[PDB]
């Protein structure tokens, strides 16, 4: 993919 | 306790020399930067705490703070490239590959997950994390008998982050790099889980989007039939990058299209060229334009499978840039195809919708156009048959068309136009 910011 | 705590409260505990109240803050600051909506990225970054998070990430003996620090430098990545910088230049690159080694899989997980969006920047910092040294670390993460061993989440990440190592050009990666992956990659192809799939497909397709070359070193790992399986699968996730890679596959040599063909992917096109997805339909055109562009044996394969109505049905009725596509499979394929075949494309009804694109407003497809109807009179020359099919274009409204078409402000095409008139209608 690209990014992925971790939410939980 | 930890929520919702203010900037200067997290700046106020990670400066204090205490590393529970240290530890306190960087919870505090990953709750923030993990929040739903407007994470306070740039006030973490302006604040400076970027260093004390990366310094944290050493800290063996305090294992959480590892994980809050990398967690929250994680989600600052996941932001911009001048944020992801921010954290690059901090030091963090060295210190996450470290990590990838702790006893403790969250944290090595969230290792992973930060390379990932390092990585996932652009090729110089994909390029920057390879010369760190990361490739060894996350392999040997996935050298297990079996995969389905490891933690589902923990694997999904590990694939999303190879793939990332995989992707952009300009430059594509470095080719020892992917010597090196492709390997781990064939395995993951294999693996059970849709997540796992769909970005191990991503990852070939990254692979498979460059000169022949870089092709080839796929091809040769012999992932074709695997990635045909997964080209019928139900998830769109799946089919939308496996399709990828095999349309980037048959752009290179007619031997690598070929192989497409021998592993059964054309049975897979008369639903794909149908699919309720207009992003399916678009690439599975731009597909089989690849495959009409090549050996006269190639076509066959394609007239033989009942492809040529479905080319047809998109010409016919489609988004318009999937009616490009057709267009540009209609020309390859008059262009290299025998007398037999144009005629066979006739008599299914070619014409008539061909015709009917003449009215587009894009002079890119109309020179394409034009330059199948050329082809397929020097066909019907051959057979003496001109004015049959100047008749039958006629009778659709091909003609009127035509014929408006040489007063079109493009030179090529009120030349094709005109050349056309004046050969066959007269």
């Amino acid at each position: 993919g690209r990014k992925k910011r971790r939410q939980r | 306790g930890t929520v919702n705590w203010s900037v200067e409260d997290i700046v106020k505990g990670i400066n204090s020399n205490n590393l529970e109240s240290q530890l306190q803050a960087t919870q505090a600051a990953r709750k923030l930067l993990s929040r739903e909506k407007q994470p306070p990225i740039d006030n973490i970054i302006r604040a400076g705490l970027i260093p004390k998070f990366v310094s944290f990430l050493g800290k063996t003996d305090c294992s959480p703070i590892q994980f809050e620090s990398a967690w929250a430098l994680t989600n600052i990545a996941s932001g911009t490239s001048e944020q992801t910088k921010a954290v690059v230049d901090g030091g963090a690159i060295p210190a996450f590959i470290s990590l990838l080694a702790s006893p403790h899989a969250h944290i090595s997980e969230q290792a992973v997950w930060a390379l990932g969006n390092i990585a996932g920047d652009g090729s110089a910092f994909r390029d920057l994390v390879i010369k760190h040294g990361a490739i060894d670390p996350l392999l040997a993460l996935l050298a297990v008998p079996d995969l389905s061993t490891l933690a589902c989440g923990y694997l999904r990440n590990l694939t999303w982050t190879l793939s990332n190592l995989c992707r952009n050009k300009n430059p594509a990666p470095p080719l020892d790099a992917v010597e090196q992956i492709l390997p781990t990659l064939v395995r993951l192809l294999h693996h059970n889980d849709p997540e796992v799939l769909a970005d191990s497909c991503w990852a070939i397709s990254y692979l498979t989007d460059g000169p022949n070359e870089r092709i080839e070193m796929v091809v040769k790992k012999g992932v074709v039939p695997q990635l045909v399986k997964l080209l019928g699968a139900t998830e769109l996730p799946i089919v939308t990058p496996a399709l990828r890679a095999i349309g980037n596959i048959v752009t290179g040599t007619d031997e690598q299209t070929q192989k497409v063909i021998d592993a059964g992917a054309l049975a897979v096109f008369p639903s794909l060229l149908t699919n309720p997805k207009t992003n399916i339909q678009k690439e599975a055109t731009w597909t089989m334009s690849n495959i009409t562009a090549g050996r006269q044996d190639q076509i066959q394969q394609v007239v033989n499978h009942g492809l040529v109505p479905f080319l047809v049905g998109v010409l016919s009725k489609a988004d318009f840039k999937t009616q490009k596509e057709a267009a540009w499979a209609i020309t390859n394929y008059t262009s290299g195809g025998t007398v037999e075949q144009i005629v066979y494309l006739v008599h299914c009804g070619i014409i008539e919708p061909l015709m009917n694109l003449l009215s587009a407003k894009d002079t890119k497809i109309i020179q394409v156009i034009l330059d199948a109807i050329s082809n397929i009179f020097q066909a019907a020359e051959k057979l003496g048959e001109t004015e049959k099919l100047s008749i039958m274009i006629e009778e659709c409204g091909g003609l009127d068309k035509i014929e408006a078409l040489q007063r079109h402000e493009n030179e090529s095409v009120y030349k094709a136009s005109l050349n056309l008139i004046e050969k066959y209608f007269s």
